[PDB]
C-alpha cells in the first residue's frame, strides 16, 4: 500500500473534530501550523482573530507572483468562495473557518476544502483546456517556477492540451534508467494502453517555448505532456491531473521505497555469505 | 572458461604451498602478547616478502607478510560508477558483516577494491588445507556473486515504469 | 584468442567460437521455472531448471517463449541464460571478446536500441556487428548464388542472393516454426481415446514424431491405405513402464504444410505459398535458378517429404531446365558452423560498432532511423 | 508495400480484411508531403506527425508519417526499389515528346480526374514541381475541382444530350450479323 488524497488526514479528522466540537459548541486549544506537500507548499493552520470560535487555515509560495497573474479565481470563488474568508498576511491567501462559518452540513465541504491543492492548479488548467477547445495555438503560457533545478509552462494547440518541462540530472545511475525506461515508455504501451503523450526528453524542450536537445547528451530531463480528448474530455481529465500533481516528486520518494527492499535480497544474500564463510573447516 | 585463472590461483596455492609459514613466538626483547605482526613489521630477515601480483593490467593483489600474521588487498578491472558506488551500496552493508567473520582488513581499499588481515589463530583453531582450497575458491564466487547483484539491480531498473505508467 | 560467435536464436542454443567446425554450447532456447508449493522447503534449490535441467524436472516448471508477434516479447527473460551462458556454459565474459551478434529481417522498430543497451551497457563487449542468418548456410556450402530456405523452431523465410543484391520483395519471411505444429497434432488423442493427454506430453509428441514421422508421399494412397493398414502404428515407451503404439497420424498430421486451411486457415499450402518469391523476382534467371535450391533446417530432417515438395514444386513448375535440389547432411545442425567460419575473413569485423559509438550519442550512432 | 511497411508498428496483423481499413484510414487520410525531408527532421522534434484512430473495440492504433512518407513515391517508385521516373519526370518524359509550339497548351490544360486526384498536399507538391521545372509565367493553375472524382459520370449525364453517338452504336444487328473476329480495325 502507498495511496494518498489531495485533502490531508492530518486536516480534515481535526478540523471535522473541530467542527463535531463547533456543532456541540465547545472550547478551544492552541492549534497553528505550517508545513509542506508536494509543490513547495506552505501550509498553515490557525486559531485566527484570536478567539474561542474561529479557525484560518493559509498557504504561501514565491511563484504565487507567476500564478495571480492568471484568472483562476473564479472557479475557486464557486468550490470556496460558497465559504467565507479572507487572505491573511504572508500567506498568498487563507481559508478563516470562523465555527459560524460552519453550515447545517458540516462535513460536505471537508473533502472539497482539503483537495483545494490541486483543485487550485486545475482551476487554471481548464484555460488551456477552453484554448484546446476554442481550437487555440500558443495561448496565454503559465511559465511558472514551482522548481527551478527544472521548469514548467502549460500551453494549448486546437486538438491538445498541453504541459513542458525541464529538470537537471544530478548523477549517471539515475541517467541510464532516464534514457532508457521512458523509451519503453515513448516506445512501450501495449499492456498499460490508455495514456496520453508523455515524452521524457534526456535533451529536449519543445520548439515554441525552449528548444530541443538543450542538455548535456542526457543531463536535462525536459519532460513534455500532451493530451488526446479521450483524456480531454470532461472525464478522464481527472483521474490523470491527480497523477501529475504528485508524479516525479513522488516517483523520486519510491525511488527509495525500492532502494530500501534490495536490502532483502541483500540481507539473504550476506546472510548467506556469512553461511558460506564456514565451510573451509 | 577464463582458464589462465587456472596458472593464476593455482600459483597463489602454490605460494600458499611454499610458505604456509604462520607459526608463533609471543617475545625476545619486546611483550609476549602477539600483534598484528604483519602491521608491526620492525625488520626483513625474520619475515616473509612484501608482494604483488597482476592479473593483467588493471587487476592484481597485494599480499604482505609478517612470518607469523598477513595482508592480503586485490584489484578490479571495473571503474564505472555504476560499477563502483551500487556494488558500494553493498560494501558499505558488507562490514559490519566482517565483524561476523573476523579476519577482514575491513575496509574496500582503493588502488585495490578491499583488503585482508590473516594470521596463525586460525592454523590451530579448526582444520587444514580445506580452508585455503575454500577461502582463495570461494573469493572467486563472491565475484560471481556479482553478475548475481547485476541482473537484479538491473531488473530493479525493470522495475521503473512497470510500476508508475502499468498502473494505468 | 577469440571473438564470439552463437546461435543465440530459437530452437537449442547452439554457439561455439569463432571458426570451430561445431556448434557446442547447446541446450533448448527454453527454460522451467517452479510451478509448486516447495513442499520440502529450504532444500537449497534456485527458482529455475534450464533446457536440459528444465526437461530434467519439466513436471515442476513453469516455461515461456511469448507472442507471435515475435518469437519471444520479454527477451529479458534470456535474461537469466546470458549468465546462463557467460557462466553457466561458459564462465567468461562477452566484455572481453569482439563478439558476432545476429537478428531476423523485419524486426519491428525498437528491437536494436532494446538490444544494444545491454549488449554495451551491460555485455560492454569491445565491438560487435549484428547478422542475418541465411547466408551463413552459404558459406558453409562455399556459395553466394541461390535460393535459401529457413524453417526452423523460431520462424521461417525463403531468400533469394546473387552475390549479395537480396530481393527486398522476394525475399519472404514468416513466422512458421515447428514450434507451431502440435495444436492440431494433440487433438487427435481423444480419436486415439487417451483420457491423459497434456502439455509437457507434446514433447514427447514431437518425440515420437522426431523418432518416426514422415510426410505422406501421395496423401490418399496414404489414406486409403491407413484406411486399410496398421503396419503405420509403430511402439513407443511412456514413463511408468507403458508403450502406446500409434502410427497413421505420423503421416496424416505431417498434410497441414499443404493444408494450413485445416484450422480453417486461409494460407495456400507450402510451395505453393513458395513459389510467389520467384514469381515476384527476375524472370531470365529462372531457367538458371534450376541448379540453385538450397533447403535446410531441423524442421527439414523428415522422409518422405523431399520427393513430395519436388513433385509438388513441379506441378507449380515448367520442365524445361536442369535440376539441382540442395541439401546436405546434417543441414538442420549446420548454419552456425559457416557463420562461426565467417570471421575467418577478418574483413567481416570492420562493420563493427565500439562501445564508444554506442556510447558516445548513445546507439542512436545505428538503430533504426538508420537503415 | 505500406502493409510491408506497417510490421513497423510490429502485431503481427496481416490480410486483406485489415487491409480494407488501412486503405480507409489512407483514403481519409493520407496526403502528399510537401518537403519531406524537412518534414521528417521536424516529425524528430514536434512529436506532431504521427496521427490516430481507434479500431473497432476501443483499440486505437497510433501510425506515424507514414501519412506523407508512403505519399512521396510518387516522385520515387526509387522507395518501391524501382527502375520507373517519378512522377513529374514521366509527365516531362511526354512533356519532351511533346512540343514548344503547344508547351503553353500543356501548361494551361492541367485537368484532373478521378479518386487519385483528390488526394491533399498532391496538387500543392505538383503545382510546385510542375513550376520548378516549368518556363516562367506558364499558368500552373491544376485544374482540380471538387468531385474531378466524378467528372466522369457528371460529363455523361451532360453529354448524353448529343445523342448522335447512340447511331455511331454498334447496333444489336451489326453485332448479330458481324461474323466478329474481322473487328480488330473498327476496334484496335
Amino acid at each position: 500500500m502507498i495511496l494518498l488524497e489531495v485533502n490531508n488526514r492530518i486536516i480534515e479528522e481535526t478540523l471535522a473534530l473541530k467542527f463535531e466540537n463547533a456543532a456541540a459548541g465547545n472550547k478551544p486549544e492552541a492549534v497553528e501550523v505550517t508545513f509542506a506537500d508536494f509543490d513547495g507548499v506552505l501550509y498553515h493552520i490557525s486559531n485566527p482573530n484570536g478567539d474561542k470560535t474561529k479557525v484560518m487555515v493559509s498557504i504561501s509560495l514565491k511563484f504565487y507572483k507567476e500564478l495571480q497573474a492568471h484568472g483562476a479565481d473564479e472557479l475557486l470563488k464557486r468550490v470556496y468562495g460558497s465559504y467565507l474568508v479572507n487572505p491573511e498576511s504572508g500567506y498568498n491567501v487563507s481559508l478563516l473557518y470562523d465555527l459560524e462559518n460552519l453550515p447545517a452540513s458540516k462535513d460536505s465541504i471537508v473533502h472539497q476544502a482539503g483537495m483545494l491543492k490541486r483543485n487550485c492548479f486545475a482551476s487554471v488548467f481548464e484555460k488551456y483546456f477552453q484554448f484546446q477547445e476554442e481550437g487555440k495555438e500558443g495561448e496565454n503560457r503559465a511559465v511558472i517556477h514551482y522548481r527551478d533545478d527544472e521548469t514548467m509552462y502549460v500551453e494549448s494547440k486546437k486538438d491538445r492540451v498541453t504541459v513542458v518541462f525541464s529538470t537537471v540530472f544530478k548523477d549517471d545511475d539515475d541517467v541510464v534508467i532516464g534514457k532508457v525506461f521512458m523509451q519503453e515508455f515513448k516506445e512501450g504501451r501495449r499492456a498499460s494502453h490508455t495514456a496520453p503523450q508523455v515524452l521524457f526528453s534526456h535533451r529536449e524542450p519543445p520548439l515554441e517555448l525552449k528548444d530541443t536537445d538543450a542538455a548535456v547528451g542526457d543531463n536535462i530531463g525536459y519532460i513534455t505532456f500532451v493530451l488526446f480528448p479521450r483524456h480531454t474530455n470532461a472525464s478522464a481529465r481527472d483521474n490523470t491531473i491527480n497523477l501529475i500533481h504528485t508524479f516525479r516528486d513522488y516517483l523520486h520518494y519510491h525511488i527509495k521505497c525500492s532502494k530500501a527492499y534490495i536490502h532483502t535480497r541483500m540481507r539473504a544474500k550476506t546472510s548467506d555469505f556469512l553461511k558460506v564463510l564456514n565451510r573451509a573447516r | 572458461m577464463t582458464a589462465t585463472l587456472r596458472p593464476y590461483l593455482s600459483a597463489v596455492r602454490a605460494t600458499l604451498q611454499a610458505a604456509l609459514c604462520l607459526e608463533n613466538f609471543s617475545s625476545q626483547v619486546v611483550e609476549r602478547h602477539n600483534k598484528p605482526e604483519v602491521e608491526v613489521r620492525s625488520s626483513k630477515e625474520l619475515l616473509l616478502q612484501p608482494v604483488t601480483i597482476s592479473r593483467n593490467e588493471k587487476e592484481k593483489v597485494l599480499i604482505e607478510g609478517s612470518i607469523n600474521s598477513v595482508r592480503v588487498s586485490i584489484a578490479v578491472k571495473q571503474a564505472d560508477e555504476i560499477e563502483k558506488i551500487l556494488c558500494h551500496k553493498f560494501m558499505r552493508f558488507m562490514m559490519m558483516r566482517a565483524e561476523n567473520f573476523f579476519i577482514l582488513r575491513r575496509k574496500p581499499v582503493e588502488g585495490y577494491d578491499i583488503s585482508f588481515l590473516i594470521t596463525n589463530f586460525h592454523t590451530e583453531q579448526m582444520y587444514k588445507h580445506k580452508l585455503v582450497d575454500f577461502v582463495i575458491h570461494f573469493m572467486e564466487e563472491i565475484d560471481k556473486e556479482i553478475s548475481e547483484m547485476k541482473l537484479s539491480v538491473n531488473a530493479r531498473a525493470r522495475i521503473v515504469a512497470e510500476e508508475f505508467l502499468k498502473n494505468f | 584468442t577469440t571473438a564470439l560467435v552463437c546461435d543465440n536464436g530459437s530452437g537449442l542454443v547452439k554457439a561455439g567460437f569463432a571458426g570451430d567446425d561445431a556448434p557446442r554450447a547447446v541446450f533448448p532456447s527454453i527454460v522451467g521455472r517452479p510451478r509448486h508449493q516447495g513442499v520440502m522447503v529450504g532444500m537449497g534449490q534456485k527458482d529455475s531448471y534450464v533446457g536440459d535441467e528444465a526437461q530434467s524436472k519439466r513436471g515442476i516448471l513453469t516455461l515461456k517463449y511469448p507472442i507471435e508477434h515475435g518469437i519471444i516479447t520479454n527477451w529479458d527473460d534470456m535474461e537469466k541464460i546470458w549468465h546462463h551462458t557467460f557462466y553457466n556454459e561458459l564462465r567468461v565474459a562477452p566484455e572481453e571478446h569482439p563478439t558476432l551478434l545476429t537478428e531476423a529481417p523485419l524486426n519491428p522498430k525498437a528491437n536494436r536500441e532494446k538490444m544494444t543497451q545491454i549488449m554495451f551497457e551491460t555485455f560492454n563487449v569491445p565491438a560487435m556487428y549484428v547478422a542475418i542468418q541465411a547466408v551463413l548456410s552459404l558459406y558453409a556450402s562455399g556459395r553466394t548464388t541461390g535460393i535459401v530456405l529457413d524453417s526452423g523452431d523460431g520462424v521461417t523465410h525463403n531468400v533469394p542472393i546473387y552475390e549479395g543484391y537480396a530481393l527486398p520483395h522476394a525475399i519472404m519471411r514468416l513466422d512458421l516454426a515447428g514450434r507451431d505444429l502440435t495444436d492440431y497434432l494433440m487433438k487427435i488423442l481423444t480419436e486415439r481415446g487417451y483420457s491423459f493427454v497434456t502439455t509437457a506430453e507434446r514433447e514427447i509428441v514431437r518425440d515420437i514424431k522426431e523418432k518416426l514421422c514422415y510426410v505422406a508421399l501421395d496423401f490418399e494412397n496414404e489414406m486409403a491405405t491407413a484406411a486399410s493398414s496398421s503396419s503405420l502404428e509403430k511402439s513407443y515407451e511412456l514413463p511408468d513402464g507403458q508403450v502406446i503404439t500409434i502410427g497413421n497420424e505420423r503421416f496424416r498430421c505431417p498434410e497441414t504444410l499443404f493444408q494450413p486451411s485445416f484450422i480453417g486457415m486461409e494460407s495456400a499450402g507450402i510451395h505453393e505459398t513458395t513459389y510467389n518469391s520467384i514469381m515476384k523476382c527476375d524472370i531470365d534467371i529462372r531457367k538458371d535458378l534450376y541448379a540453385n535450391n538450397v533447403m535446410s533446417g531441423g524442421t527439414t530432417m523428415y522422409p518422405g517429404i523431399a520427393d513430395r515438395m519436388q513433385k509438388e514444386i513441379t506441378a507449380l513448375a515448367p520442365s524445361t531446365m536442369k535440376i539441382k535440389i540442395i541439401a546436405p547432411p546434417e543441414r538442420k545442425y549446420s548454419v552456425w558452423i559457416g557463420g562461426s567460419i565467417l570471421a575467418s575473413l577478418s574483413t567481416f569485423q570492420q562493420m563493427w560498432i565500439t562501445k564508444q559509438e554506442y556510447d558516445e550519442a548513445g546507439p542512436s550512432i545505428v538503430h533504426r532511423k538508420c537503415f
